DNA sequence: ATCTGACACGTGCCTGGAGACTAGGGAGTAATCCCCTTGGCGGTTAAAACGCGGGGGACAGCGCGTACGTGCGTTTAAGCGGTGCTAGAGCTGTCTACGACGCCCCACCCCGATTTGCATAACAAAG
DNA sequence: CTTTGTTATGCAAATCGGGGTGGGGCGTCGTAGACAGCTCTAGCACCGCTTAAACGCACGTACGCGCTGTCCCCCGCGTTTTAACCGCCAAGGGGATTACTCCCTAGTCTCCAGGCACGTGTCAGAT
């Protein structure tokens, strides 16, 4: 897979900004936002994969994501744990 | 008939704050997650619940960032948010 | 045999310690000529010597700090 | 294969507080994770206290201390009172 | 005979509907009235499904006795 | 506390709804310490129940305010974020499908 | 009598040496607050004195250097 | 007389280079005792416990000032205001 | 009975801290705001340090109680213990 | 008597910088450092064992904890060094 | 490493850090019921590596300041001028460490 | 005459570690089955993409005006060294109340049907 | 048009019962800590003297703040197009489980040496 960051469209970014209470978005936000999201995903996925490899499992489970997030100080409820 | 600019923006802010559904489509999100995962290790599989867990955290993360970004723009006496406001919020947060 | 081994190892350990005493003794100017300086004197005077030398360091670093401050003030005056 | 949860106890508490109110399964999953998180926090803090004081037994004193540290303000005050009450009544004849 | 039982339950359900309409009651009112009589306060959904024969025969047999009291009252 | 209890269950003796025996077991399996005091799981169960009741009460009120008879994740989010003590305790927690508070700033109007 | 007295004299001798080792040990930062053998205390004291000698020499060099720098700056100021 | 800001920059370099505590010790001790007194009376402190508090407190305030300074710059100002402190604390989540 | 020792933190002390932080100019309202922030910080650290001390049935607060109070808040301090 | 790593720090420093000393305050800091890293890894390894329903901590849990705790090059080098030390120990 | 000739476990592993001590420390604190034989060896190697890395950088900082001794200032510089260590120890306060000499361009003439 | 202190010899002596087995438990390995992930295909329609015209806000520049910085003289209390006092930190020894652990039995919890309301939407009337 | 109750029904949730297990007594036993006592560390209160730092005030001016004006570029809306989603299908693989088996660490005991100090011989300078 290549360049699926484009899967995050402007409207999707705008809608997230709307929950944040933003009325106006500059044209440079969309590119900056995608860069930030990519980094966030890499940090969570890298750890979730590390857990998965350690366990000798071929598949990533919700608990691997939860542990990956827990270590970053971001506790998640409702997905198990 | 046409609405004055900013009328809709307020409508959308109220509408999206009231609602709880995901804003990012699942299929392209899955493709993004898989693309990244393939860099760390190849031929990985994911449970559908693992993907949902990732998206939920990501949206909550980005919204929280936008809230702080908005505060920075307000502090700067602006309405429009710029990359400077995002970068400042992240720098203060310690990311 | 084990008793003999212990005797000689302890005998040598004393001699090794004496050599360490001499190495320290020779390094202290106060005991430079005192070839027969006893263990207790070497340790006591080594302690006193080191402490006086450490006190000298505190005096020297104080002078260095004052001189650095003076250097900065003189450069400021030239500016 | 059996999976344990606290959903039955969460349900009973709600039944006593708001007898006419039901709870969704998603809300229950959240409440279940809540209980597990608080349990770990207190048990973890109590473990640290026992280690820091080089003691090997955890008692109500360590837990009470952990509660005072973990909960803010009035919430802590009430939790301590309830904990004290439960133990006092439990050991009382 | 399950078919004979089905017919009996259908006949009651038809009579029940006729009684409800004749008395001017809603399906919700029937369930509320059963709550008064038995303590079991049924929703309109259960009553609707009973009249619509969407319930199993076993369920109709178990609820029927309560509905029969409703018809008498 | 309760004047008396007849049930053998330790949870009943303590006047609690939460399972004392399970809390005791978990404390021993989590290797938090070599030994766990008998009163330890009783105190802890009481605390877990208390906090549980506080959230459910607020969430139940939120459900009533929204004219709903069932608690949903949205109500839990509102219950926590509108309460200072709970918001501090769970401030870093993300609640699935909880949404956000309807916070509108004057500068936006 | 004499042997028992000799034992007492020897005990006192050792006690003075043991205390003197401790005082010397605490004088060297490499052993300060740490367990050390008699030989280690002497060896560290020996190298530490050599260190302090060249350290204090180095300090004097820096003092002489700063004094000379200050003299040059003072000459420019006046 | 030096142009304003000339000295401030000299002081910034001076204090960034140095490592000593900037808050006077006795005034700080009184503040710590005053606060501790509200939790329990007749408390005693190790002298090292006080130093531990000073070190953490100054490190905390200095880090906060650095973030405060960034906020002021973002606002296109040089002078830091309470508005900048409150924003920095709001983002940090204090 | 101690009172109003918050004044022990003088303007120069605040100015020096701000200067270390790279601040060139300070508003006159900073001094009061700074004291308010410091007081809160100390209350949170002290409250935990005292709680640890009380749990141990001690009357003296030790450096390790401060270290644990700080570590607990995500601010690990080195040089005073571990 | 209290335990510390100051004797080992002294030896490591001597091997890296034969003509550089260390202050007592710096040494206190290094001891805080070692104890902090130890706790982080030991704690993380404990969590990993718990998550996988294991009762024994081995080099695999520690290696995993290192990958999780250390960033960038440090994780890469620490793992290589750890693996090397165990390999030598096993054959020693 | 190339060879081993020792009885001491630390020497067999080629480490300066005490393997036997680490082994005891792993048992302490109830980290696990059991500890693998190679566990303390792997961990000791990691602790030594990181220790050496900081000391090397701090020693270089000492030379830059013409010092023959490492002080807390040097440790602070060694960490804050290194991205990997800064991320690892970014939350750590170092006694008398001071701060980096960073001044913003907008404040300068 | 003998006393004091010194080096040096005989030999126990504490502890710290590693070495050697040893049983019982954990973890590794192999087999098997079935749920759940991946992947594909067609239809449809909600959302994304794109162009454009207007107006609202970003931004540069200008002028005050006052709040903040910088000296300078004077006051205050921080800091240092020294004295004396005792509360309580820290250690050790005794001894018992208490929690681990093995074993047994049944009332309580899990999960699979199974019944039954909740929220939303189709189907009419009323001002 | 806008407002409102009647009944329909898809589907998630509350309830029922049957059976499997882990909670709770009960007794036993080893030891963790509760408690008393004692030493002596360092924390606190006080004092006097020195002097650097803190305080108050005069005096300019650098920078914050308010206003004007211009012009970029973001919003809202209409129209086209493009993948997301939904429903359905099958393939297989890997995750969970159960049953062996072997090896590896907690546990206990053995013992070796490396610094350490008690106790004895002695040898020259000092009372």
């Amino acid at each position: 897979l290549r360049d699926n960051i484009q899967g995050i469209t402007k409207p999707a970014i705008r809608r997230l900004a709307r929950r944040g209470g933003v009325k106006r978005i500059s044209g440079l936000i969309y590119e900056e936002t995608r860069g930030v999201l990519k980094v966030f995903l890499e940090n969570v996925i890298r750890d979730a994969v590390t857990y998965t490899e350690h366990a000798k499992r071929k598949t990533v489970t919700a608990m691997d994501v939860v542990y990956a997030l827990k270590r970053q100080g971001r506790t998640l409820y409702g997905f198990g744990g | 008939h046409r609405y004055r600019p900013g009328t809709v923006a307020l409508r959308e802010i109220r509408r999206y704050q009231k609602s709880t559904e995901l804003l990012i489509r699942k299929l392209p999100f899955q493709r993004l997650v898989r693309e990244i995962a393939q860099d760390f290790k190849t031929d990985l599989r994911f449970q559908s619940s693992a993907v949902m867990a990732l998206q939920e955290a990501c949206e909550a993360y980005l919204v929280g960032l936008f809230e702080d970004t908005n505060l920075c723009a307000i502090h700067a006496k602006r309405v429009t948010i710029m990359p400077k406001d995002i970068q400042l919020a992240r720098r203060i947060r310690g990311e | 045999v084990k008793r003999r081994t212990h005797n000689v190892l302890e005998r040598q350990r004393r001699n090794e310690l004496k050599r360490s005493f001499f190495a320290l003794r020779d390094q202290i100017p106060e005991l430079e000529n005192n070839e027969k300086a006893p263990k207790v004197v070497i340790l006591k005077k080594a302690t006193a010597y080191i402490l006086s030398v450490q006190a000298e360091e505190q005096k020297l670093i104080s002078e260095e700090d004052l001189l650095r401050k003076r250097r900065e003030q003189l450069k400021h005056k030239l500016e | 294969s059996r999976k344990e949860s606290y959903s039955i106890y969460v349900y009973k508490v709600l039944k006593q507080v708001h007898p006419d109110t039901g709870i969704s399964s998603k809300a229950m999953g959240i409440m279940n994770s809540f209980v597990n998180d608080i349990f770990e926090r207190i048990a973890g803090e109590a473990s640290r206290l026992a280690h820091y004081n080089k003691r090997s037994t955890i008692t109500s004193r360590e837990i009470q201390t952990a509660v005072r540290l973990l909960l803010p303000g009035e919430l802590a005050k009430h939790a301590v009172s309830e904990g004290t009450k439960a133990v006092t009544k439990y050991t009382s004849a | 005979d399950i078919k004979a039982l089905q017919k009996e339950l259908e006949q009651f359900a038809k009579l029940l509907k006729q009684k409800r309409i004749t008395l001017g009651y809603t399906q919700a009112d029937v369930g509320l009235t059963l709550g008064v009589l038995f303590g079991k306060v049924f929703s309109q959904t259960t009553i609707c499904r009973f009249e619509a024969l969407q319930l199993s025969f076993k369920n109709m047999c178990k609820l029927r006795p309560l509905l029969q009291k409703w018809v008498e009252e | 506390g309760k004047a008396r209890a007849k049930a053998k269950t330790r949870s009943s003796r303590a006047g609690l709804q939460f399972p004392v025996g399970r809390v005791h077991r978990l404390l021993r399996k989590g290797n938090y310490s070599e030994r766990v005091g008998a009163g330890a799981p009783v105190y802890l169960a009481a605390v877990l129940e208390y906090l549980t009741a506080e959230i459910l009460e607020l969430a139940g009120n939120a459900a009533r305010d929204n004219k709903k008879t069932r608690i949903i994740p949205r109500h839990l989010q509102l219950a926590i974020r509108n309460d200072e003590e709970l918001n501090k305790l769970l401030g870093r927690v993300t609640i699935a499908q909880g949404g956000v508070l309807p916070n509108i700033q004057a500068v936006l109007l | 009598d004499k042997r028992a007295h000799h034992n007492a004299l020897e005990r006192k001798r050792r006690d003075h040496i043991k205390d003197s080792f401790h005082s010397l040990r605490d004088s060297v930062p490499s052993l300060q607050g740490e367990k050390a053998s008699r030989a280690q205390i002497l060896d560290k004291a020996t190298e530490y004195i050599q260190y302090m000698r060249r350290k204090n020499h180095t300090h004097q060099q820096d003092i002489d250097d700063l004094k000379r720098q200050n003299a040059l700056l003072e000459q420019q100021v006046r």
